[PDB]
């Protein structure tokens, strides 16, 4: 003798997919008014966000099936495409270039790295032409068998980034639309998937900097307790291993050149921002990492990796395999220029058991094939002054060598390049659950 | 407690204070639209491209439609204007043989949803039939 | 079926009120039963903006019509009812035909055309009656 | 006589125009070539956004009315006693010698306390009704 | 005793109204890979069966010449075409001075000079680079400049021309128009319904039957056949200016072919902007043509003559003639067969005099192909149809035709009917004449003997 | 023992901001000559607009904090952009122009003001070029290679020039701004309302009266007149940076004319892209000028000074002077007249000093400028095509824009100069009576009834 009741407002939810809207701290709006993310993420956040702890609530998470990562990736690509949409096209540049070596107080490392090109470019008036000159990095020109063209002179739609637009990462918050909620897992040593027991609900995620890098994550959030190793299948060598550090390893990158940004008119209201003469001596761009700190960080990573392979496991590190420059070297966009740093000096130690700084050389290229797309490219304008960049490493991306044999000497070399992984190393504690307040249950009472 | 603070409490305890979720369903919409309009200005930034505007507007419309679906389902069952309503559909032991003390205590609402996810549509159909019969009886009484 | 009694007289046609009444904004349940179309269908609407705006206007118009009908029912003191008597006497000006001539020998469409002129006055009188009833209920609760 | 006709009348006298005041909330004005309206930049989303905003405000008001225990009723009593802290003023000074705007400005910052009490009272009444119909 | 108002919610009352309909189709999904424009659009499923809820003792007035759905479908089709064509390659670098010579590649006398071998200095307009190319443009697409000889495209002085995306298919798969919630579609089931006036056998449906949005002139194709009688419809039949929409009760089969085995010549304009010129034609070049079974056409024209006599008096001589002058859009039978645009000269069909007093051969229709399309008779937009490899064949059913009349002064001893049309709404009306869209209004009031209790 | 009660539909409101939608009165098709204010403003107004008086109601208005003005400015800017968006681009024009003076029966007034430029221009075919000629005014054309005969367009080095579509008129039409559902517009009827104080005799309306979105500088044209007195308004009367909006109670007739009888050429530049060039002048050449009745202007200035004395003391030397230095958009009187853009030097009006002491006309010269950087935007510049025939616009001046000078020392003599240039002021004089408020229908109150 029991009868159906209908309850509205029941606290239940189900896993669901929805579109999350961005939000940022409005206090940095005026300072970052021209920023892409400040412009798009105009919705102000709560000045003091509050999270509701769910006592006695066990929830299952899976960072490698998270639709929030896909949503963030699509939003980021859309943001970049929109920001480059109204800016000037550089199709007039694709002309034969008369280039000669710089060879002006250059060091040994930069011999042949820079070229001094001159060419005929359109002017304000359609029927007049001007001869100008500019400096291009060797990765931005191809010889024609002195005559050079750009890399994608005749095969990609090169678009100049608007110089005033700032691409600096700023924290953004992905907030759920009304009717949905975001569950945050707060378990320490959460290995990326499975049940989580310390769960709380939040209307907005913590600040996530949309940082872009390939081999080593930058400006992320440090893990609790020890270094955490995450992978969809640690034994499957085809899957990337996202390692999150519990200690920031400081990196001081620099571009010791006093560049001047020469402004040239292409046409009506269309400007080309060329790299003028280099004031002072020409020295290679490089990044410094503290040697003891990095050695201890690799030691921690090795110790944590040994738990998944064996106590008698020899683990060695190797530099990246072959491939495109975009995926074989550490790359980042700090200061408004795209560095490409050779990380073979970071992964050259066989951890079989148990003031100086390591200097990594870095190349710079202006024509960016961003997002690993073919036929589209961006032309980063040069930045005046010497660039100084300080950034925290907070998470590495490594792939275990595919050793068919015992491979007792496990080899881990940098991989990655999939931007979803970079977004997924921070956006892993969260899932989106749809609220379904209507529910039923039996009671003793019937309608009377 | 909070928006989902009772999510871990037992079904008996969590049935107290259902008002928070029902209120939040639209309070979130109105607060987000208040913080989106006249708070930051920058409306043209939202309308900088059509796609963002249509996405947010479609999200709002779908939220309103889901809320109206729930209210219409409550109305069709004779439960409009109430959070807790008792009906004339007897509970089948087929759907769950557990008694009241087993389920209303030492069990969370999420576990209840997982337990009887199979028979929700059947229960909805039975409630529809029962309220149709009640409406026909009321019309006859006129 | 839906509108099955359209041609029947009013007296017999009054028995199919529930079916036609419910079908009103049936889309609010059907589109959700259709899962808001397939996932690719959402992308097609979003990518081509004019179609998205067109169908969004259609949905918002349907919701607005449903809310207007429910508000009209509520403000007359007949929320959730398919048939309700009301404290408004029938005026001879609106129609002076015998009761048999109205509830028999005439369809709902003919009657609707017949009293299409006085609908707004009827709605105003119903609103006044409901408001006076609510004020009297407040007074009696005080008493 | 029409919309806001009693905006300056006393609280007791202005309580008669509640029907028209409630009617005008949802009907709006728009109910005309649509080819030059589909424009997304202008006469487009902005308008539809206005319509959806009106519908959302009306739905929030109706949901609050539903949860408070006063559903489908313009005038309704409740079980929350009037606290002297919210207002020490008495009825003869309230229902006469004051307009609704002045009253709303007078008690503007106790409104969220009053709403919470109303919601709790209605939830208590619903639980009591369930218990009584069980017994 | 006394009468009181009584509110009802659920009254079966409706009013005619113009509303926004959402297109729907069968959820085949796999067919056309959802590259068909009518697959991405009209993508909501129509799996549930039609309702077809008959309305006993209900008589509704219909007007196919004032149907909202005709205008809505026309506007939807134009908008869909523009949206599909919009993100495709621009061919503005092609509007240059074309030097052309005749093909003379085993051309028969039918196609003598019909194809022009044109070559021009193409440039990407991005750099100082000139790359000479060539393409076999059809004669209709190419016009002289200096009136071997220099020509330009016909669209050069009218509008920029956008290439159609080859991945996008315009095949006319069937679609259904479904009314939104709160509205309903009433259909008239009377056999031999004449287009307007009251209809008694009425039913209600949420979605219309499958309609193929076929674009054509002077002959409808792949439509719906009449119910055991040829039906003639006209808004004002006594007014000659009104097109006479004729629907057949039997289909006439047409086999349309383009025997040339032509190939494509991909030319790159820009960063992923490709232009597909017409490459060399393999083998002998013959004239594209359509075959209509002669006996079937004879019988069908005889039936149409009889039904016309029923309206114009059965002692009048009814004579058919070829269409008058004008653009190829209206003077010829145009249609999209297998992705290629045909233009067939129909003087070989409407060539007969029928006096009121009471084989395997086939009628061959010459047809000329045209790559550049000024679709919908608009000025300001033009489309370039890419070449299609291999021989094209289409087998289509002629379920109707459009006729105009030239009045015989006042004596009217002989009435001349000519093929015509060109207003595409007359193409949709042949399928949407049955249906009307109405707005449901459940609320209502009425008197009764009752008093509301308080 | 009093108890809470809940009222829904209470007549109360709060100040709020929301998007208002346009509506015009019976445009039909006579006024819809492809007009941007008629075609796009599709929604019609009530043939019997409703106004509801609110007895015993007082509200605080503020014309300088009114969001209706900002919404109107954003709406007109976006409407302008959408109107000019599909029109032909004139990028091929920015070429080296060979120009010579126009001396065919030119009077001494216009010497050197009108130039005859010939230049290479593209055709529908990319391989061919055609040498064509056109007339450009001096303000549209700038000299290059001085160290003589070659000129470029003024907007060759800053922006791309977009042509205004022909047969698309920017003629002002009355526009009624209507509130959406759930909001209301409060109208202030208090005579001599100075813009910021409390206003009695308030009335509610669904829509605002007919607002003509007129574009002008240092003068207001075709506006609503004040009642019974000239009204002086300002955000802060003693702040020198704030303009002084003056509303007249009696319109001043102004006739403006371009006596030249221009012809219009039509040249193709691309595949269906047409460019319109001022072909030649049929008659003689005479400067565009405006006429204002001398006695009427004298009386209007007298009334304005009379009202300014109340705010600046009766014993004050009210002295007028012409505009200060600046670009033509700010220093001169600009206005659209028949589709051609005028720039009139108004120093012939503001040249009177006041110490509290027939039938002629003050002929104001005017220059014509085609290439326009409208709305103080350098990003884009519309090109207004020439108009055949002779243009005459008889309009009504219904408001001035004055900017008092510093005058800190020797404050006995304070000088007023025309100013403005902020287009928001051109509509603040129309929207000062209107305020947008949202309705808060829910409310609570004490009563003596308890639920059973
Ligand atoms: C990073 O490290 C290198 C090496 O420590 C620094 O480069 C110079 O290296 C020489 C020795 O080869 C030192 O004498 C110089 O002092 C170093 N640079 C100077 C003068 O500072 C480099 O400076 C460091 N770069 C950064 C920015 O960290
Ligand atoms: C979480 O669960 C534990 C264990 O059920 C709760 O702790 C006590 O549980 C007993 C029943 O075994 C109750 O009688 C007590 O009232 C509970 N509380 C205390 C302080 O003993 C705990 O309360 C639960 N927390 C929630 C639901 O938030
Ligand atoms: C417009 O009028 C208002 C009042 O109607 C003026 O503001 C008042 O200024 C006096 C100064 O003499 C103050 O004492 C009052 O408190 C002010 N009241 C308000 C409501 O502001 C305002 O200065 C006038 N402005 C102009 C330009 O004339
Ligand atoms: C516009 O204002 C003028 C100025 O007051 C009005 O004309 C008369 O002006 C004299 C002084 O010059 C005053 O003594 C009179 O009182 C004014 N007339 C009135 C009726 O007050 C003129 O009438 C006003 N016009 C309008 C339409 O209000
Ligand atoms: C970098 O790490 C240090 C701890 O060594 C911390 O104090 C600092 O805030 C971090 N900065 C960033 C940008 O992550
Ligand atoms: C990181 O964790 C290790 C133990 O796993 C601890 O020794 C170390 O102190 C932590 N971080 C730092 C640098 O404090
Ligand atoms: C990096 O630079 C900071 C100053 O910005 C300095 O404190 C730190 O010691 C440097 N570390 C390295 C490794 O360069
Ligand atoms: C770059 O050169 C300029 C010349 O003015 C000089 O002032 C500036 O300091 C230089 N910057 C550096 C740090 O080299
Ligand atoms: C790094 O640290 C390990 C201890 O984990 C030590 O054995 C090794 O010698 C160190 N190497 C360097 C070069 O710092
Ligand atoms: C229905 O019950 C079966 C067990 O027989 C289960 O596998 C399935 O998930 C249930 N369906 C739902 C929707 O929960
Ligand atoms: C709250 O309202 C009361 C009565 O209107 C008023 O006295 C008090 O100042 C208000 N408090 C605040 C912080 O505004
Ligand atoms: C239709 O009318 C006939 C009488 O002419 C009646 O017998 C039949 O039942 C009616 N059918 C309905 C209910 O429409
Ligand atoms: C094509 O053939 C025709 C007819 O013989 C001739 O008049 C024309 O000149 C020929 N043109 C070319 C380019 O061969
Ligand atoms: C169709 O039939 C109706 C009968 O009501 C008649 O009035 C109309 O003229 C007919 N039209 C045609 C084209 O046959
Ligand atoms: C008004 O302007 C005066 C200067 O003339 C300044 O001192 C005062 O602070 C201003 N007041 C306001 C309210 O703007």
């Amino acid at each position: 003798n029991l009868w159906v009741t209908v309850y509205y407002g029941v606290p239940v939810w189900k896993d669901a997919e929805t579109t999350l809207f961005c939000a940022s701290d409005a206090k940095a709006y005026e300072t970052k008014k021209h920023n892409v993310w400040a412009t798009h993420c105009c919705v102000p956040t709560d000045p003091n966000p509050q999270e509701i702890h769910l006592e006695n609530v066990t929830e299952e998470f899976n960072m490698w099936k998270n639709n929030m990562v896909e949503q963030m990736h699509t939003d980021i690509i859309s943001l970049w495409d929109q920001s480059l949409k109204p800016c000037v096209k550089l199709t007039p540049l694709c002309v034969t270039l008369q280039c000669t070596n710089v060879t002006n107080n250059i060091t040994d490392d930069m011999r042949g790295e820079l070229k001094n090109c001159s060419f005929n470019m359109t002017t304000e008036l359609r029927d007049k032409k001007q001869k100008v000159y500019s400096l291009f990095y060797r990765l931005d020109v191809v010889q024609i068998n002195k005559e050079y063209r750009l890399i994608n002179c005749n095969t990609s739609a090169i678009t100049q980034a608007c110089p005033k637009v700032s691409f600096e990462p700023i924290p953004i918050h992905y907030c759920a639309p009304a009717g949905f909620a975001i569950l945050k897992c707060k378990d320490k040593k959460f290995n990326g998937t499975g049940p989580c027991t310390n769960v709380s609900t939040v209307q907005c995620t913590h600040g996530i900097k949309p940082v872009v890098s390939t081999q080593l994550l930058l400006n992320g959030s440090l893990a609790e307790e020890e270094v955490i190793i995450r992978s969809e299948n640690i034994t499957n060598n085809a899957k990337n291993i996202l390692v999150q550090l519990n200690e920031s390893v400081q990196i001081n990158c620099t571009r010791p050149n006093n560049n001047t940004r020469k402004s040239i008119r292409i046409g009506p209201g269309q400007w080309f921002y060329a790299t003028g003469d280099i004031i002072g001596d020409i020295r290679q761009a490089h990044c410094n990492v503290s040697k003891a700190t990095w050695n201890e960080t690799l030691g921690k990573v090795v110790k944590q990796l040994r738990k998944h392979f064996g106590n008698n496991t020899i683990i060695r590190f190797a530099n990246s395999s072959g491939g495109d420059l975009e995926v074989t070297t550490h790359s980042f966009n700090c200061g408004g220029e795209f560095f490409y740093c050779n990380t073979s000096g970071l992964f050259n130690s066989t951890w079989i058991s148990n003031n100086d700084s390591i200097t990594l050389p870095c190349r710079i290229k202006q024509i960016i094939n961003m997002w690993q797309r073919i036929g589209q490219a961006m032309y980063a304008p040069p930045i005046q002054g010497v660039i100084r960049c300080v950034s925290n490493i907070t998470g590495l991306i490594l792939t275990r060598d595919g050793g068919s044999t015992n491979s007792t000497t496990e080899t881990f070399r940098p991989g990655g390049g999939d931007m979803r992984d970079n977004w997924r190393s921070e956006l892993y504690k969260y899932k989106v659950v749809k609220i379904e307040p209507l529910g039923v249950a039996p009671t003793r009472c019937k309608r009377r | 407690l909070g928006f989902l603070g009772a999510a871990g409490s037992t079904m008996g305890a969590a049935s107290m204070t259902l008002t928070v979720q029902a209120r939040n369903l639209l309070s979130g919409i109105v607060q987000q639209q208040s913080n989106l309009l006249r708070a930051p200005e920058c409306q043209q930034h939202l309308l900088k491209l059509t796609v963002w505007g249509i996405k947010q507007l479609q999200a709002r419309v779908l939220a309103v439609e889901r809320y109206l679906r729930d209210q219409q389902l409550l109305g069709i069952w004779g439960c409009s204007g109430k959070l807790i309503c008792c009906t004339n559909v007897p509970w089948n032991s087929t759907w769950s043989n557990r008694n009241l003390s087993e389920i209303w205590d030492n069990m969370t609402w999420l576990q209840w949803d997982k337990e009887i996810s199979n028979y929700t549509q059947i229960i909805y159909g039975l409630l529809e039939e029962s309220q149709n019969q009640q409406e026909k009886n009321e019309q006859d009484l006129l």
